[PDB]
């Protein structure tokens, strides 16, 4: 009984914030999410023979296709030119740093188990379990970049792809930079991030706590740093708790790295159709080279070959414009991937939804197929309650504002606290400061501003 | 002078334990440059020197001098104009 | 990576003059040639090769300069973006403006292109300082309203992160929050009181 249905995009569960002047909500409660984001860095190097490509082990057709001349020298220039970047954008995004971080063999993280994001030496090649799952939820070719001629001819897989490709001169060129390499990368990017905080990418590795560490990303947030050591215990389990989060989101979910294996698919589909690309005829007698040389004449030949040299030509011209429309592509996320590099996982971002929802604290590099994945670490408020608040404070008649913070009132007494994280404080003159007078400010209210000195008076 | 790398086989390139900054880039982890008797040397790509960061709750490293720095980053803005 | 824009400019026009050598399947390249030669009937099935090659000659060439200018535009929003916030202003991007904590920025015309000077601060010489997350006076516990907790050896002193200039540890320089029940790696330290001398008297 399941059939198709048409239905109106909803736009998202409607809410409606209660909005009042006297009414603020302040988090009492909050959690560490450690979202995933996931960005291409690399695409496929792909170096396209054009004289094998075009004419087929033939000499008849290879001396015509030799009076189209640079044609074949300006595609691959092209390719050469995306092969070249695309070594680039990995040289962006993964090495912002000349010295390589290793974490040292005693951890004290202050809770944060960070196991599942540093490399293991278990594995043949050091990875994360992370890093282990990115690679396996992305398809490639066939492990290694050598395929032995043998291979293809001793045993013809019946529609083998890679073989195919290479017949027709249609070679994959290697990344400068290898997979275990990206892993030392990210290691050591990630490495540095624990032990030394952000110091690493402004200068020298300076080695801090990482408690804080943490502390000193809550004061970038807005949220003082007592909330930390107060919620240590609590904040290192909701995070441990989020990296477990993200094993079950790659391993149940294997749609998550889609952008990536996007990016595998389109370069393989475009090589694989730029070898269907051969079956066109191209207004010729037929596609096949050697059909036509022989049948007919050279001089009939060359009426018949050059239409497929001009199509053949045309398709890799149509392959080399899609590579680079596609590398722009590919560099303008690697691009960005080298700006989340610097600027989230080896800073602290305060570009709001630049690392993703929530509060930004720090993000962890994590090496996957033809691109990165930043494990961004965000503060997100939890539980909130409405707050009964006031801009200003009527003492002795003048109007006294927070230096940090809000006023709130409980229904009876009027607190102070900072606005990310509900943290009430006798309203004081060292918490607020004394500006203008009580005729001008709207929405002010009466409350007693204690004095630490008053007490000392007392003596 | 026959060596076998990752990215295939390599002939006319001296195998050379040493890592270096990568010179000629090559692919799969490999570099190559011309050095010395002066032959094409071919060598695992250097990811930089490696530095291990001392670690533990209770220490920490501030800066007690500093050096103002001027880097120079040099961006395109504009290209030829080419009207044919 | 300027004179890479000068270069690929000329050897894509340097490129279009030489694609005129090409055949495309005709006869000859040279356009007299075939008029020299060929009635119009039979021109006119050379020129057309001539022209289908040639056109789409430049139609790659402007296909070509297309993507490249979606490049050279993409580092023009950059470096127009690196001339605001980072030039205009002060970057708190990391490594935006280069390595190093960044002071200002400093523009210089370059051809085809900008020359931004970027003054970092780097810093220099470090020493490793035993450090704690609060203090214990009278029960209560310390943080740094700016700064960090460190120690010499014998007295702890509060100093700010990125410069050492160690300072004695007083209320104006830390708040009081919660107590040293809770705080992991909380140590015992005085601070000081400067409203205390005042009492004396
Ligand atoms: C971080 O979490 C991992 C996974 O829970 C911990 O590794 C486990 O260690 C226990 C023994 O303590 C083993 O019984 C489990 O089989 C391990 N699991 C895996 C997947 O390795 C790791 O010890 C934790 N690290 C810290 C510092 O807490
Ligand atoms: C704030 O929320 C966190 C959960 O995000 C609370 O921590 C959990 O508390 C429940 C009930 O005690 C436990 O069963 C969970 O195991 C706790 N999780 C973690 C990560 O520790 C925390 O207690 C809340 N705090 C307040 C003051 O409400
Ligand atoms: C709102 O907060 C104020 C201040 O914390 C509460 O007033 C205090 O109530 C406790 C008893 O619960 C007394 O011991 C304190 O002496 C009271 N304040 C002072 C300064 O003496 C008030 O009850 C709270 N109201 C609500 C509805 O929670
Ligand atoms: C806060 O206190 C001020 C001063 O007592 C209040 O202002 C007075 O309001 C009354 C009654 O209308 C007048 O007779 C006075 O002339 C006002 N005095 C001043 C100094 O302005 C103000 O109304 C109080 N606000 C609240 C909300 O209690
Ligand atoms: C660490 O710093 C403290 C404080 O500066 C040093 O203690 C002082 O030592 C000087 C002599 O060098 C005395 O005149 C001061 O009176 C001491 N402090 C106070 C408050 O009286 C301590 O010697 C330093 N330790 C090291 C190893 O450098
Ligand atoms: C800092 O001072 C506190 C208070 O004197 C110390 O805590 C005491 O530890 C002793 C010895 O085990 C106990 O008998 C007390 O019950 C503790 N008192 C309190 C108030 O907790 C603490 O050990 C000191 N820390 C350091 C590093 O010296
Ligand atoms: C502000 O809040 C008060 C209640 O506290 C309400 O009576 C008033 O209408 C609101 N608007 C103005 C004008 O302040
Ligand atoms: C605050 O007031 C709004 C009014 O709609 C209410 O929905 C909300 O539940 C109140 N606060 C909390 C935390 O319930
Ligand atoms: C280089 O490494 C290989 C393999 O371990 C070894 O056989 C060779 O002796 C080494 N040469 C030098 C110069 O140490
Ligand atoms: C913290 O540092 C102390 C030395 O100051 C060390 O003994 C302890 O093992 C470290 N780890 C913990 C649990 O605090
Ligand atoms: C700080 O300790 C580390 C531990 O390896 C040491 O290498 C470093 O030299 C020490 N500090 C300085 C400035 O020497």
């Amino acid at each position: 009984s399941q059939s198709i249905i048409a239905y109106t995009m909803s736009l998202g569960a409607e809410n409606s914030v209660a909005y009042s002047n006297n009414s603020i909500a302040i988090p009492t409660n909050f959690t560490i999410s450690v979202t995933t984001e996931i960005l291409p860095v690399s695409m496929t190097k792909t170096s396209v023979d054009c004289t094998m490509y075009i004419c087929g082990d033939s000499t008849e057709c290879s001396n015509l296709l030799l009076q189209y001349g640079s044609f074949c020298t300006q595609l691959n220039r092209a390719l050469t030119g995306i092969a070249v970047e695309q070594d680039k954008n990995t040289q962006e995004v993964f090495a912002q740093v000349k010295q390589i971080y290793k974490t040292p063999p005693i951890k004290d993280f202050g809770g944060f188990n960070f196991s599942q994001i540093l490399p293991d030496p278990s594995k043949p090649s050091k990875r994360s379990f992370i890093e282990d799952l990115l690679f396996n939820k992305v398809t490639l070719a066939d492990a290694g970049f050598i395929k032995q001629y043998g291979d293809c001819l001793g045993d013809i897989a019946a529609r083998d792809l890679i073989c195919a490709q290479k017949f027709n001169g249609l070679t994959v060129l290697p990344p400068l930079l290898t997979d275990e390499m990206i892993a030392q990368y990210t290691s050591a990017l990630l490495a540095g991030t624990i032990t030394s905080g952000w110091t690493f990418g402004a200068g020298a590795a300076l080695q801090i706590p990482f408690a804080m560490q943490m502390a000193y990303r809550f004061n970038g947030i807005g949220v003082t740093q007592n909330v930390l050591y107060e919620n240590q215990k609590l904040i290192a389990n909701q995070f441990n708790s989020a990296i477990g989060k993200i094993q079950d989101s790659l391993s149940s979910t294997a749609s998550a790295l889609g952008k990536l294996q996007d990016v595998v698919n389109q370069n393989a589909q475009a090589l694989n159709t730029l070898v269907k690309q051969l079956s066109s005829n191209f207004g010729a007698i037929s596609s096949v080279l050697n059909d036509i040389l022989s049948r007919l004449d050279p001089p009939e030949a060359e009426v018949q070959i050059d239409r497929l040299i001009t199509g053949r030509l045309q398709s890799l011209q149509t392959y080399v414009t899609q590579q680079l429309i596609r590398a722009a592509e590919i560099r303008a996320s690697a691009n960005l991937a080298a700006t989340k590099m610097s600027e989230c996982v080896l800073g602290q971002s305060k570009r709001v939804d630049f690392c993703g929802k929530g509060y930004h604290l720090m993000s962890f590099p994590q090496s996957a197929p033809h691109g990165v994945v930043f494990l961004h670490v965000t503060y997100v408020p939890a539980q909130e309650k409405n707050f009964t608040t006031a801009p200003a404070i009527c003492h002795d008649g003048k109007a006294h504002f927070p230096r940090e913070g809000v006023f709130v009132s409980n229904g009876t007494h009027w607190f102070v606290t900072q606005r990310n994280f509900y943290e009430p404080q006798i309203i004081t003159t060292d918490n607020t400061f004394v500006s203008g007078n009580c005729d001008v400010v709207i929405g002010i209210v009466n409350n007693t501003v204690y004095d630490p000195l008053q007490p000392e008076l007392d003596s | 002078n026959v060596f076998q790398t990752r990215a295939g086989c390599l002939i006319g390139a001296e195998h050379v334990n040493n890592s270096y900054e990568c010179d000629i880039p090559i692919g799969a982890g490999i570099c190559a440059s011309y050095q010395t008797s002066q032959s094409i040397i071919a060598y695992t790509m250097s990811l930089g020197a490696e530095n291990s960061v001392a670690y533990s709750n209770n220490s920490i490293a501030i800066p007690t001098n500093f050096t103002i720095s001027v880097t120079t980053e040099i961006l395109p803005v504009s290209m030829t104009k080419t009207s044919v």
